[PDB]
RNA sequence: CUGAUAACUUACAGGACGCUUUGGCUUCAUUGCUUUUCAGGUGAACUGCCGAGUAGGUAG
DNA sequence: ACCTGAAAAGCAATGAAGCCAAAGCGTCCTGTAAGGTGA
DNA sequence: TCACCAA
């Protein structure tokens, strides 16, 4: 069983604003933005898997869960360097 | 180049006319005279260098 | 302290004369005097 | 037979073709595509059997991103790495042994070469067969794209690569098939229970024809001693 | 909480006068303007 | 059945100050556009009457 | 009621394209996280 | 568990 979607947003920002694509993670130019070739123009896109992480926010599960975390093994949260469901609980 | 005659250029080949453009002013028939104006103008820039 | 003055000029000259305004720097006939000019209209 | 599936984009690809080059990803990525696009299909008709696919590659896009590896046990990252990934949009012709539209769908293959490889539900109109090659490739739409064809011009070192790559500053080199180091043995533990050899790549040159239907043709090759996706007309 | 502002401004001023931008850092001009592309 | 499987790079930011391109100038001599040429299909919608009506009305 | 737009030859040579001087100094380029083996 | 190590 297959079910593709295809979703398209529509976002009305203010007067010549910001825009927050994801961005790239190397080993000069300190903040360098991910981009892919549309047309004949560089564009600023945001990950495949920058995207499947915001699907996957679930897990209000924990023994103390005020907010939803990503699914993963001993559930991180990166706000605040820690991990909920630590193994040793 | 040199001053003998070239044999291209035959009798009928240069009597052939030979078209070409220029400006022509004239003055108009029924004209009187022409005027012609303008102004000069006499200063001292030889005292010194520039 | 602010103090803006707007100058403004008129000059008589002769018939068909000669008008001379800065010329700007330049970095089979070659320019010999180019002007500097703002586009009016 | 010739079944032509358009407008096959990758988002995020492996650059790192070889642990030598980077580019284009490897020509067994594009083959086990195809081979996991033949092996769903024999759920239904048992007797599909891809002979050989042509490629027609569009807009590369080769550029270094990031790879946040996740949190493994004193519970921090592993270590940090630099990787390379690609954007490929391509088409791709089949050449089948002898079906619905929604059998395709559902039995196309998801991942090329670690990236997401879609089509678009308004191209799914382009997934129609045909017989002949004339009109099968002026059937896909966008068309300005290079067919992949080998450059079997004699080479064994880097300045014999380097020398081609200035004549043709569109030749891009990676890797091609799989050079062994030992025969394949029984091992207690192996990938889905078969005889484990352990190999290393194989680089070769790739030109790119305007369009010899053989030579775009690719199809897998084994040597005693090595495995190459190479093409009909070799 | 959010709170977008729009703000516009109006400057008279005098005959042919000048306008000063930010400019840009650089590493054979003196003064170069930082800039965008309008219309 | 893909150097296979799994994968959030993030957060902050004032480039500025000053600046006379100027001087000189002769484009110009010469000149034959000509020769010839059918728009036709008008036998259709006439001839009276009133009115000062070169206007305007009316009969068959 | 429709149909037609003519051919035949030519488009000149002579000479030149000036110089001279210069291209400013002060000051800086951020830090935090992410180890495989061995006693 | 910790002392080991470079361009």
């Amino acid at each position: 069983g297959l079910a593709i979607f295809e979703v398209r947003a529509t976002l009305h920002l203010p007067t010549n604003a910001m825009v927050r694509p994801s961005q790239v993670f190397t080993e000069q130019n300190s903040r360098v933005f991910q981009s892919t070739t549309i047309d004949g123009e560089r564009s600023p896109i945001l990950g495949a898997f920058k995207t499947g992480a915001a699907i996957a926010t679930i897990d209000d599960w924990y023994p103390e869960a005020t907010e939803p975390l990503r699914v993963g093994r001993f559930g991180v949260h990166r706000e605040d360097v820690t991990c909920y469901r630590h193994p040793s609980t | 180049v040199s001053g003998q005659p070239i044999k291209s250029a035959t009798a009928e080949a240069l009597a052939q006319g030979n078209p070409h453009q220029v400006d022509f002013c004239h003055v108009p028939y029924g004209a009187s005279h022409i005027e012609c104006s303008f102004s000069v103008s006499f200063s001292s820039e030889l005292r010194q260098p520039y | 302290g602010l103090a803006i003055f707007e100058v403004r000029a008129t000059l008589h000259l002769p018939t068909n004369a000669m008008v001379r305004p800065s010329q700007v720097f330049t970095e089979k006939t070659q320019n010999s005097r180019v002007f500097q000019s703002t586009t009016i209209d | 037979s010739f079944l032509v599936l358009p407008n096959i984009r990758v988002c995020g690809a492996t650059a790192l073709s070889s642990p030598v080059t980077v580019g284009i990803p490897s020509l067994t990525a594009f083959f086990g595509f195809v081979h996991a696009f033949e092996r769903n299909i024999n759920r239904t008709t048992s007797s599909f059997r891809v002979e050989s696919f042509a490629i027609c590659v569009h807009q590369l896009h080769v550029e270094k991103r990031g790879l946040t590896a996740e949190f493994v046990e004193t519970i921090s990252a592993p270590a940090t790495r630099d990787d390379w990934q690609c954007d490929v949009v391509f088409s791709l012709i089949l050449n089948t042994n002898f079906i619905d539209q929604d059998t395709l769908v559902t039995s196309l293959p998801k991942r090329l070469a670690r990236g997401s490889a879609k089509i678009a539900i308004d191209d799914f109109k382009h997934i129609n067969s045909f017989s002949t090659l004339e009109t099968a490739i002026e059937s896909l739409p966008i068309e300005a794209g290079r067919w992949l064809s080998l450059y079997a011009q004699s080479n064994n070192n880097l300045s014999d690569l380097l020398a081609a790559m200035t004549e043709d500053h569109q030749l891009m080199a990676s890797c091609v098939g799989y050079h062994l180091l030992e025969e394949p043995k029984d091992k207690p533990n192996s990938l889905r229970g078969y005889k484990h050899a352990i190999a290393e790549c194989i680089i070769g040159l790739i030109n790119s024809i305007t369009f010899d239907p053989n030579t775009i043709f690719w199809s897998l090759k084994n040597y005693q001693n090595y495995l190459v996706v190479q093409p009909r007309s070799i």
